[PDB]
């Protein structure tokens, strides 16, 4: 069984916590941080506010993004994996080329 | 070097108690060379020689559910997977992965760390009960 | 008796509490948590904000749903069961496949 | 691999903490301070409120800016540089002439 957000909320997952390469050759160990960057799973449909329609997202199913885990972001375990759930407002950025 | 000298010079340190040589010159004959020799006071009025064979230590199961064949909390994880840590797991109960890679081989498995609360055990009891995962620490 | 939403407001029902399988076959006992799943049983009519007009629920009755056990969630005894009351907004996403 | 701004959201590098060569001749020591001034890289498509359009952002890519260092701003490695995200709301000025 799979997920299906619920308008504005994005589904994603988060990545590799302090992989080690940063520094050039250095093998930085985990100093106690965690991960930023996700790739989307699923999209809900689009914001509804303001009543007059309901506007889509800025974000395709897919893309490896960048994102401000504050409070909004929640945590479930879907198929047992780990899984994060925001609202666009979260998602900051898109890394690309 | 042969046990016999050995068991005279107890023997004589004893104010010439045989038993004693005896004793002694034995548990070396056991133990070897670099094996640990102590005594205690006995419970009885024979003198009695205990030897421990193999790896063993002081401390007692925290899951005393946990308790394999024997009484007496006699556990006995018929060809386990020993596991050791470097601190205690109360909520830290993550490691799932471990643990279940085992309940796929089917094994027994020790564990070893700074200690583990009731929420690991808990949880441990029950699996190793309906027989899920034989287990305990 | 049965009971009738009020706009907006959805009621549904929570299920099994640390059910008994992650890890695989790690029976994973209760260790303190609870559950964030649950099945639509009521949908109020639609939100009125803004006036013109009163937007209708993008959540069916029945839909197993994951939603964000916060404040605006309630709790009630309907027939002698356990449910409860948020808004659409409380519902992250929706369970299917 | 490069960045993609999120819409508002601006892409930016700080600049020298408490460079030295303040009161003229005196070589300024830094005394625990941080600096204000950094460069635009990237620029977000525009803010999306109020439903009707998505206003552009009034601040090409390059720009020379002072920014307001708060909460909304964050940190990134790009290519193992530092950057750093907010919204052209907290973006004050720019440094021209």
């Amino acid at each position: 069984m799979n997920i299906r957000p619920l308008h504005d909320r994005v589904i994603v997952k988060r990545k590799e916590v302090e992989t080690k390469s940063a520094g050039g050759i250095v093998l930085t160990g985990s100093a106690a941080a965690k991960s930023t960057r996700g790739e989307v799973l699923a999209v809900g449909n689009g914001r509804i506010l303001e009543n007059g329609e309901v506007k889509p997202l800025d974000v395709k199913v897919g893309d490896i993004v960048i994102f401000n885990d504050g409070y909004g972001v929640k945590s479930e375990k879907i198929d047992n994996e780990e899984v994060l759930i925001m609202s666009e407002s979260d998602i900051l950025a898109i890394v690309e080329a | 070097s042969d046990s016999k000298a050995i068991a005279q010079v107890g023997t004589i340190s004893a104010n010439s108690d045989e038993t004693v040589g005896k004793l002694i010159a034995e548990a070396m004959d056991k133990v070897g060379k670099e094996g640990v020799i102590t005594v205690e006071d006995g419970t009885g009025l024979q003198d009695e020689l205990d030897v421990v064979e193999g790896m063993q230590f002081d401390r007692g199961y925290l899951s005393p559910y946990f308790i394999n064949k024997p009484e007496t909390g006699a556990v006995e994880l018929e060809s386990p997977f020993i596991l050791l840590a470097d601190k205690k797991i109360s909520n830290i109960r993550e490691m799932l992965p471990v643990l279940e890679a085992v309940a796929k081989a089917g094994k027994p498995l020790l564990i070893i760390a700074e200690d583990v609360e009731g929420e690991a055990l808990a949880t441990l009891v029950v699996n190793t009960m309906r027989g899920i995962v034989k287990v305990a620490a």
